[PDB]
């Protein structure tokens, strides 16, 4: 009380005086935490005596020194300084807001002031839209315009990393559905920020906390910011469900998730089971890409979950069909996989506006495919049933449409205690290679679906002498004839018995001049 | 940069503090950031340092913000010693006395942290243990050359040997006092005091007290003629009340054999009298109490012994004699201590007026009789004759001829 | 926008490579629709309708003002719409000539087996 009424006189000294006891109740923490967190309290009780440090035209260092006494001071006690209008939360809020609000520091001087996330975001959407308010007004006003476009070695990027890394660090420690609102936002924008894996890493760090209601709150949160109908463009649209939420679905989402994968079928499968209003592409592929995002959600969501839950009858069949009653079991599977097998198929001769796309539906409708035939009673020949066995008197093309046969393939040639006394200077200071063809987002389940073939239970009809039919003709397409050859290069344990009759195409394959270039030697 | 800031004091008299401010911006988001992990911007830290200490010369009214930055930089170069070349690990040290001769003509209510950043720096080489970690055999030669052979290093940069000795006395006393080095009993009915109650609670904290007493060891055996003369009585009356209720740990008896090496080395025992007592009240007790031990432990109770000053300490001569025909019978598998024992024997007998040695000779001499009773790069370069690479095998594999390990034939 | 006038203004190559990458750098604020988003470009627009009668650049003049009418004419987005016929900065405004001293009338002219098995399981 004495050494605040003398703030404005001797603000460098009283500074200093504050830091030294501050750390000195911070180090014999071990046995005297209880003046550790009331001289704490006493102090942010008497922030009304200081207000020359934290207004403008002051010097850029006593506001860089307020930023870590209140760090020390919210890194000693204990997250209290927020709730049922504790104490000063008003002009404490009022500094945490105006030091990072106006344009009057640098932007690694508001680094010091983008660190003490954790503890304020835990508020209600009163003042926290005013939180959310100014930190976006912070994005809108200092990050970069489009997109990168700073080397690391210019002014510019070099700070801008210094800043991301604390934000995922931010988000990585604090579990808040809003920094994750904001970060997803600033990363889809583009093809790739250079920063990739930090980001996968920390979207890892995020799945996997504990107490289990809040993972449902993330996914909720990218799930109806991925559904809505905000105009945006077809890559940043695709880019969501693409790479921010399935990081979150495939590395830890939770062991007895049924709450999203119950509350979501209805809201998808009706636009699965719409139409196309081929008018104009801006509804069209906005639907296709939604489309693709409920096939790749679905064909997550059948792939890490057991069989009994979704195939038995439980408390998550009945969700589709007239409510909680008992219709017949596995109904959701046999309307899923009626629809999944009209697509992949459709012939578009005519059809040539927006065909990639198209083909990516196809392929994502294929992956579901494989990956509810994974949970199928997977006995008879439902296997020659669905993903083969098609007729082609009624135009009906499973590899011919999603092989993309007009791409020139490249194939190049062949080339104690003292931790402690450590940490007091740190408290008061601061499988393939992938080259062209081993990526066609189909070969993975391809290949895990042969070998389950094989350890699960002449020739071998609808995915042996099936192939061997659409190899044996040098009339098919080459790209497709290519592709064929490197599912039996993979998995040669399962073709290895069956070798006697795969002998000729292979050669037919190499002898041939029709490979590419002067042949395509490593395949080759 | 760092050179150019100096003139350009007397045109702007702001850019002076405009560097230091730009410069510590690019030093911090190099190397403590972004990249600290991987990363090969590591060869030009003694540039960055170099600069940081040739403008903080110039620079007048420290912004006190940024020395937390400067002292976190200097005990990540002092870190990153031996990731390095020869001709390179001689920069890095013109750096580091650089930068510690800058921060100190200023103002003693600043130079403070230099007693903080030798400690912090202690503190990280004193735990270390495809790659390979240096242990502590080659930041030895950075910790000589700071304070031995310092006068051709702070004569090219425009006394500072005295300040980082007591500096790093006081971080060796003061690392000793926190460390709980008491021992617990580990998984019939034992006699001897190591048993199997050889098991310190705190294992990290023993790695780091036997790793620090070869550091000392290797670090103070000279430039101590007038600079080790002040501390012994506090040195030595900390070290007593330490092992006196700190029986079965060595080393405390290695520190204690070289601040008496020390204080034989400088005179100080021509009886000052607080000291002469406290010896005379332990010798005993030791003599007393090293039958029941064993062999890595009597090592450095018999070399604690046999080099007391014992030309003053003659009374009661008979009080360690059985603690010298102990280290020769304990010699001739181990040798230096049969070292000592023939080095204590001279001492004695040339010093000691011959009137009450000549009884005790039958006791001491008869135990005396134990003692008289391929290829390589080399090769493939020394057999095609002198061309120039024999000269590359002889100097890039030369200057590793130090260790004295003493046969048994001299 | 006041942050690019240093190529402009002071000397360069030849002349409007500037404007060229001017569309590209107001164009990319509209790929989300967030509510800040839409006052940052009105600033550019307000900002490069004072040069274009200052560093004669008429044939950035009717070129810049279909460049918002066409980015407002392919899409709904209405919180666009209203913030640029509230206020209006649209077609060529005095009289398509440097020398004048008219309104800005023209402006508010254009601003008002395979089933068998399905069935067995």
């Amino acid at each position: 009380l004495e050494l605040m009424q003398s703030s404005v006189d001797n603000t460098k000294m009283v500074s200093a005086v504050l830091n030294g006891m501050l750390d000195q109740s911070f180090r014999e923490r071990a046995n005297q935490k209880h003046q550790g967190l009331k001289l704490a309290t006493t102090i942010l009780q008497h922030w009304k005596k200081c207000d020359s440090w934290w207004a403008k035209d002051s010097p850029l260092e006593t506001k860089m020194a307020v930023l870590a006494l209140l760090a020390k001071i919210l890194q000693i006690d204990s997250s209290v300084s927020f709730n049922t209008s504790h104490g000063s939360f008003p002009e404490v809020f009022t500094t945490y807001i105006s030091l990072l609000a106006d344009t009057k520091l640098d932007l690694h001087l508001k680094g010091q002031a983008v660190t003490l996330l954790p503890f304020f975001t835990s508020l209600t959407g009163g003042s926290l839209e005013e939180l959310r308010r100014v930190l976006e007004q912070l994005i809108v006003a200092h990050f970069p315009m489009q997109s990168r476009e700073f080397p690391p070695g210019t002014p510019r990027f070099n700070n801008y990393v210094d800043c991301m890394k604390k934000f995922l660090d931010a988000l990585e420690l604090s579990q808040s559905p809003m920094l994750l609102e904001l970060m997803t936002e600033v990363l889809c924008r583009e093809q790739q920020h250079v920063m990739e894996e930090l980001f996968q890493s920390s979207f890892r760090r995020i799945a996997r906390r504990g107490s289990c209601v809040t993972q449902v709150g993330l996914l909720e949160s990218v799930y109806e910011m991925f559904r809505k109908d905000d105009p945006r463009l077809s890559f940043t649209r695709q880019s969501f469900v693409d790479r921010s939420l399935l990081t979150l679905l495939w590395h830890c989402s939770l062991d007895a998730l049924r709450e999203f994968f119950s509350t979501i079928v209805v809201d998808a499968i009706d636009v699965l089971k719409s139409r196309f209003t081929k008018l104009n592409e801006s509804t069209f592929d906005t639907q296709i890409t939604k489309k693709m995002g409920y096939y790749k959600i679905l064909d997550v969501m059948y792939s890490r979950l057991p069989k009994d839950d979704v195939h038995a009858k439980e408390s998550k069949i009945n969700q589709v069909f007239h409510g909680s009653c008992i219709t017949e079991g596995n109904e959701l599977t046999k309307t899923l996989i009626k629809l999944c097998y009209d697509a992949f198929t459709e012939n578009m001769a005519g059809e040539n506006q927006l065909l990639e796309r198209r083909r990516l539906y196809h392929c994502a409708a294929y992956n579901c495919a494989i990956s509810v035939i994974c949970c199928v009673f997977n006995e008879l020949k439902f296997y020659q049933g669905f993903l083969f066995s098609e007729k082609p008197e009624k135009n009906l093309l499973i590899f011919e449409n999603l092989i993309d046969l007009k791409r020139r393939y490249n194939f190049p040639v062949e080339v104690s205690t003292l931790s402690e006394e450590m940490s007091q200077f740190d408290f008061s200071t601061g499988e393939l290679e992938m080259d062209e063809l081993n990526r066609h987002e189909c070969m993975a389940p391809l290949t895990a679906l042969v070998k389950h073939m094989h350890r699960s239970l002449r020739d071998l009809p609808s995915w042996m002498k099936f192939l061997h039919g659409k190899l044996g003709n040098p009339i098919v397409p080459l790209n497709i004839r290519l592709f064929l050859a490197k599912l039996v290069i993979n998995t040669e344990e399962v073709f290895r018995p069956y070798a006697k009759h795969w002998l000729s195409p292979l050669l037919q394959l190499a002898a041939s001049e029709n490979n590419g270039g002067e042949g395509i030697h490593y395949m080759v | 940069y760092g050179l150019f800031a100096g003139p350009c004091k007397v045109i702007n008299a702001k850019d002076v503090d405009f560097m230091y401010v730009e410069l510590i911006q690019r030093c911090k988001q190099m190397f403590l950031t972004q990249t600290d992990t991987g990363d090969d911007r590591v060869y030009q830290m003694p540039s960055f340092l170099q600069s940081v200490a040739s403008v903080l010369l110039y620079l007048d009214t420290v912004p006190e913000v940024y020395t937390p930055v400067l002292e976190h930089l200097v005990v990540m170069q002092i870190d990153s010693f031996p990731q390095y070349s020869p001709k390179m690990q001689l920069v890095c040290c013109r750096a580091i006395v650089k930068v510690f001769l800058a921060l100190a003509a200023k103002g003693p209510v600043l130079r403070n942290c230099i007693s903080t950043v030798v400690h912090q720096g202690l503190i990280r080489i004193c735990s270390k243990p495809k790659w390979k970690v240096p242990t502590y055999k080659d930041y030895v030669d950075l910790f000589r050359h700071l304070l031995s052979s310092d006068q051709m290093m702070d004569s090219i940069l425009a006394s500072l040997n005295h300040l980082l000795y007591d500096e790093f006395v006081k971080s060796v006393l003061k690392i000793v006092e926190k460390l709980d080095l008491t021992l617990e009993i580990q998984t019939m009915i034992p006699t001897s005091d190591p048993a199997a109650n050889l098991h310190p609670a705190k294992p990290k904290d023993f790695s780091a007290f036997i790793n620090l007493v070869e550091f000392c060891r290797e670090i103070l055996p000279e430039k101590q003629a007038e600079f080790f003369e002040p501390w012994v009585y506090s040195f030595s009356y900390e070290l007593i009340l330490q092992s006196t209720r700190l029986p079965l740990i060595s080393g405390f008896y290695k520190l204690l054999s070289i601040t008496v090496r020390n204080a034989k080395k400088i005179k100080y025992f021509e009886g000052k009298y607080s000291c002469f007592a406290l010896f005379v009240k332990f010798g005993k007790e030791v003599a007393v109490k090293m039958k029941q031990y064993k062999d890595e432990l009597l090592a450095s109770c018999l070399t604690f012994l046999l080099s007391l000053p014992h030309n003053i300490i003659e009374l009661d001569v008979r009080a360690y004699v059985p603690a010298l025909q102990m280290a020769f019978k304990l010699g001739l598998s181990y040798t230096p201590l049969a070292e000592v024992g023939l080095n204590a024997l001279e001492e004695w007998s040339i010093y000691i007026d011959r009137h009450v040695m000549q009884p005790y000779y039958k006791d001491i001499l008869p135990c005396l009789d134990g003692y008289l009773k391929e290829v390589s790069a080399l090769s493939r370069a020394a057999q095609k004759g002198f061309n120039k690479v024999v000269l590359k095998h002889l100097k890039k594999t030369k200057n590793l001829s130090s260790n004295e390990a003493i046969s048994l034939e001299e | 926008a006041e942050n690019f006038r240093v190529l402009v203004k002071q000397k360069k190559a030849s002349f409007e490579e500037a404007s060229n990458q001017l569309i590209n750098h107001i164009e990319q604020f509209l790929d989300t629709n967030e509510t800040p988003y839409f006052m940052k470009s009105i600033d550019c627009i307000r900002a490069f309708r004072e040069e274009a009668i200052k560093f004669s650049e008429e044939q950035r003049f009717n070129n810049f003002l279909k460049a918002l009418q066409e980015k407002v004419e392919i899409k709904q987005l209405n919180h666009f719409w209203e913030i640029v016929v509230q206020d209006g900065i649209t077609l060529i405004t005095k009289e398509e000539a440097s020398g004048s001293s008219v309104t800005a009338e023209e402006a508010k002219k254009f601003l008002a087996d395979v089933d068998d098995l399905l069935d067995m399981i």
